[PDB]
RNA sequence: GCAUCCGUAGCUCAGCUGGAUAGAGUACUCGGCUCGAACCGAGCGGUCGGAGGUUCGAAUCCUCCCGGAUGCACCA
RNA sequence: GUGACGGCGCGAGCAGGUGCGAAAGCAGGUCAUAGUGAUCCGGUGGUUCUGAAUGGAAGGGCCAUCGCUCAACGGAUAAAA
RNA sequence: UGUAGGAUAGGUGGGAGGCUUUGAAGUGUGGACGCCAGUCUGCAUGGAGCCGACCUUGAAAUACCACCCUUUAAUGUUUGA
RNA sequence: ACACAGCACUGUGCAAACACGAAAGUGGACGUAUACGGUGUGACGCCUGCCCGGUGCCGGAAGGUUAAUUGAUGGGGUUAG
RNA sequence: CAUAGGUUAAUGAGGCGAACCGGGGGAACUGAAACAUCUAAGUACCCCGAGGAAAAGAAAUCAACCGAGAUUCCCCCAGUA
């Protein structure tokens, strides 16, 4: 389903509000996108389904170090 | 190009920087440099611009130091060019000067005026360069 | 109805008006007029202006 | 409720682009010549939408309005 | 006085400042009766009224005043065959 | 560049200064721009001249220095197509 | 009446258009413009005239207008002094 | 080389069940004497998970220049702001 490997992040629901003010009810769903990162300690590629928040928080906390939480969250990356 | 008389005036005044007016005025005392005695040319820029019609200024101010009466009107450009005195009034006297014309000039400015009502206020001598006052 | 109402601002200062209407076709010259001002307490000249 | 722009022979428009003082085609008169067509050149037909600000210099720039237009705005 | 009410209308007289008269006096619009739109919401000016710890301020209140052929005119909604 | 002109005076001042082996003026078309009037000026050129400048000009002058604007030619930069 | 063979217009170059599906996917089709979908007409015979102003569709893109976005600039509040 | 994958062996989970609880989704009738904002209502219902309770919980909380000192529940404050 859409949810972030990383983040977590899965569609929420809320309200398309018009002019008018009506209120009909909407989804809003996480920017997702697939990715093949490199994991250096491996020398190998492993796709991960994440988020664009998810990859700017890849480059600041390091391909390795994610995946030691991803493991710990049992993900099965 | 320049001759020696001209880069020892810009050698003396760093005007791409701003000064206080304690230090401005120092500076024109040294900057006295003529065969005649000088007189301070006042170089205040306005951000209101005289293009409006309404927004014209004309006034009058009496020294106690003296040049004592003066008069000014303002450019198309927007500035000011009066004159405070002569160069060899004290820098103390010449301050007052100035600063009893700057303030009868804030009296003069009208509401219609947007803007910073003084954009810019530098001295000068005849040869002198440019000082700003802060 | 094209008669367009005005406000009469009293020169004292105080910022009390009056307003009315005036015909725009005639009569361009401003208004003036000799009105009781509260806040002065005293008759003074209002002077026309604009609603706004 | 603002913001901008337009207004010039009768007409359609250049605006004599922002002051160093009106142009064309058409409308009309006469002429060139010629049955009308059809062709041409002169002349005539405008104080420049109106009123206030400057300066020696504005139809042209500033203020104010009038009419027109396009925009936005807009939940008494 | 007239309205169920919201309200509308008439008013001598009093205070402060005026205008016209020499004065008595008259003047709180027009010979009178039509020329009109409640509340909410928003805009403008004024104000030592308020100011979420305190000093301000925003905002609100009060005063002045603006915006509906809300004409189906006591006006269902800002918005409808 | 209103014009007047002293006219390549944009305006704003100070302004009898200006001027000056640093090359007196200066010759060689150096060209550009501009009124195409004129002007500064590329390297040499020679050797003491050089210049405020009245009628007029609003003003007094690319004599003069300071300060702005306009016109902007090029220059890096920062955003875009 | 509907369907009908036939006719015409139009879309569709195949990861086709289109349709069912939040999506994956499936049908279209294990087909490829002599194909498929949609629309109207309705064998055959003789024929199908004029109008692009209105409303749609298609093509054009110079100009006018115009969202998110960017935030020049100006105005306020506060206060070190 | 590894990795995916594959075969064994150990544990654990699967489902059911009244209400209560936490979380993920989430109406409409109705009221407004119509009806959109709003109300109904985070109710009905669906889904996931847990326990005997659950949830919450040890101040980046409130107060107002005095102080209080985790969370939960009841009565007031108050149908007040
Ligand atoms: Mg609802
Ligand atoms: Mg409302
Ligand atoms: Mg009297
Ligand atoms: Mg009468
Ligand atoms: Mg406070
Ligand atoms: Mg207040
Ligand atoms: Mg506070
Ligand atoms: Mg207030
Ligand atoms: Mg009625
Ligand atoms: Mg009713
Ligand atoms: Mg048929
Ligand atoms: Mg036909
Ligand atoms: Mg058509
Ligand atoms: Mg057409
Ligand atoms: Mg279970
Ligand atoms: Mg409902
Ligand atoms: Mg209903
Ligand atoms: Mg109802
Ligand atoms: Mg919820």
């Amino acid at each position: 389903s859409r949810v972030c490997q990383v983040t977590g992040k899965r569609p929420v629901t809320g309200n398309n509000r018009s002019h008018a003010l009506n209120a009909t009810k909407r989804r809003f769903l996480p920017n997702l996108h697939s990715h093949r990162f490199w994991v250096e300690s491996e020398k190998r590629f492993v796709t991960l389904r994440v988020s664009a928040k998810g990859m700017r928080v890849i480059d600041k906390k390091g391909i390795d170090t994610v995946l030691a939480e991803l493991r710990a969250r049992g993900e099965k990356y | 190009k320049l001759t020696k008389r001209m880069r020892v005036i810009r050698e003396k005044v760093d005007a791409t920087k701003q000064y206080d007016i304690n230090e401005a005025i120092a500076l024109l005392k040294e900057l006295a440099t003529a065969k005649f005695v000088e007189s301070v040319d006042v170089a205040v820029n306005l951000g209101i611009d005289a293009r409006k019609s309404d927004q014209n200024v004309r006034g009058a101010t009496v020294l106690p130091h003296g040049t004592g009466q003066v008069r000014y009107r303002n450019d198309k450009n927007g500035i000011i060019h009066t004159t405070i005195g002569k160069v060899d009034f004290d820098a103390d006297k010449l301050k007052e000067n100035l600063e009893a014309l700057l303030v009868a000039l804030k009296k003069a400015k009208p509401t219609q005026a947007k803007g910073v009502y003084i954009k810019k206020v530098s001295i000068s001598t005849t040869m002198g360069a440019g000082v700003a006052v802060d | 109805g094209i008669r367009e109402k005005i406000k009469l601002v009293s020169s004292a200062g105080t910022g009390h008006f009056y307003t009315t209407t005036k015909n725009k076709r005639t009569k361009p010259e401003k208004l003036e007029l000799k009105k009781f001002d509260p806040v002065v307490r005293q008759h003074v000249i209002y002077k026309e202006a604009k609603i706004k």
